[PDB]
């Protein structure tokens, strides 16, 4: 488009660009804080995957 | 503990635990010393803080090593040596 | 965070600029933070090493100088945790305070794990039996020492 | 073993403890003169101190 | 990364150099030590 | 106290570790900035008659 025209976005649109999806790291840290702390009772090495 | 927990007078006792008790206290003040290291070699980079602390920290790390480990001992025996309960 | 806010305001204009006209940055807090902070950084890696060494040279097993070195980071990031809930900042003055601070503690951990070892060197009993031993002759001490530096 | 300080080990590592144990009995020794003379001591202390 | 060889250098050389030094500095003092070594203290207290 | 975790080695992992997420998230979730504020606040009224 012209020079002297450019672009911003508010409301939903801005607030989807803090962020959107942040699911695959928290369920990551989710599935390790689980990992481990199953173990802190199983005492064993690997029972918790089970 | 050695007073107490096993049957020993002050003199022997303090000579036992300061004897065994020797190389730790160097283990520690030597990791410490040259956990430190750094702080009071370096220069640069706005170096002022680290050099007043770790110049700060340093002499009086030698001072309360060399020197606390002879005195040390004169104080927990003039403190009963000289002022303990008889019976 | 407000320089961090300030670059970003004002990285959105030089598309819109007019022909030759150039942003310039004659003064300039930042950079000193984040070297202050990358030097103390540096310090504390290279003290875990020294650390590291004269563990060794006293130990004299790979295996021993495990134990000392690994307790260190999970004190010194521990304290990010909780003076977070007082609500202090990492700033130059808290950050540069943890040095003094990894000093003090490294022997927390040091006097106990040597203690054990020279506990097990005579009456030759396993590290079990050995460390609990240990445990009942000092534990007690590390808490008062704590409250009396405190 | 039960009793053992590394005094038999192989290179640098004995000569160490070696000089180290020496280090101690000097030191311990040293120690045993000291607390023969508590009063002296006491009061050099003080010139420190001061 | 390179910074770190210095590092390490600087550790290796040093650890031993502070070691003696602190261990000098109390075998020397032990010696010292030993030559004076004193009478006791005052009867005040008792 | 120690005896506990001497049996029971992993928790003593789990103890850490969480401690070891705590911080490192404690970096990454705190404020930086060289200086706590230092000074009484102070504001600041300005006027102007040309």
């Amino acid at each position: 488009l012209p020079t002297g025209v450019g672009y911003d976005w508010t409301g939903m649109s801005y607030q989807e660009r803090l962020s959107g999806n942040q699911a695959p790291s928290l369920y990551a840290i989710s599935l390790i804080v689980v990992f481990l702390c199953l173990a802190a009772l199983y005492e064993s090495w690997s029972i918790p995957f089970s | 503990d050695l007073m107490d927990k096993e049957g020993k007078g002050l003199i022997e006792a303090t000579l036992d635990a300061v004897r065994m008790r020797l190389r730790p206290i160097l283990m520690t003040s030597l990791a410490f010393i040259l956990g430190v290291m750094p702080l009071v070699i370096s220069t640069g980079a706005g170096s002022g803080a680290q050099n007043a602390v770790g110049t700060g920290v340093m002499g009086g790390m030698v001072t309360a090593t060399v020197l606390a480990i002879f005195f040390v001992p004169v104080f927990f025996v003039v403190v009963r040596r000289r002022f303990s309960r008889k019976n | 965070d407000t320089a961090a806010a300030i670059r970003a305001e004002l990285a959105k204009m030089e598309p819109f600029f007019p022909s030759g006209l150039k942003i310039v940055y004659p003064y300039d807090t930042t950079p000193f933070v984040k070297i202050s902070i990358h030097e103390v950084v540096k310090t504390l890696v290279e003290a875990i090493i020294l650390v590291f060494l004269v563990m060794y040279l006293f130990l004299q097993n790979f295996r021993a100088t495990l134990i000392p070195t690994i307790a260190v980071p999970v004190v010194l990031l521990g304290t990010f945790a909780v003076l977070a809930a007082f609500g202090f900042s990492i700033n130059t003055l808290t950050m540069f305070g943890m040095v003094l601070a990894i000093g003090l503690l490294v022997d927390d951990a040091i006097v106990v794990v040597e203690n054990v070892e020279r506990v097990m060197a005579e009456e030759g009993l396993p590290p079990k039996e050995a460390t609990r031993k240990s445990m009942g002759q000092i534990q007690g001490a590390l808490v008062g020492i704590a409250m009396v530096l405190s | 073993a039960k009793g053992d300080h590394g005094e038999g080990k192989k290179g640098f590592f004995g000569w160490f403890n070696r000089m180290f144990e020496k280090s101690t009995h000097h030191y311990t020794d040293s120690v045993g003169g000291i607390l023969r003379s508590t009063g002296r001591y006491l009061v050099l202390y003080l010139i420190i101190v001061v | 990364m390179l910074e770190l060889l210095k590092s390490l250098v600087f550790a290796v050389i040093m650890v031993p150099v502070v070691m003696a030094i602190i261990l000098g500095l109390i075998y020397g003092l032990g010696e010292v030590f030993n030559i004076f070594s004193g009478v006791g203290k005052k009867d005040q207290p008792g | 106290m120690p005896n506990f975790f001497i049996d029971r080695p992993i928790f003593a992992w789990v103890i850490a570790i969480i401690i070891m997420l705590a911080g490192g998230l404690a970096i990454l979730k705190l404020p930086v900035a060289q200086y706590p504020t230092i000074a009484p606040p102070a504001v600041t009224i300005s006027a102007s008659y040309p």
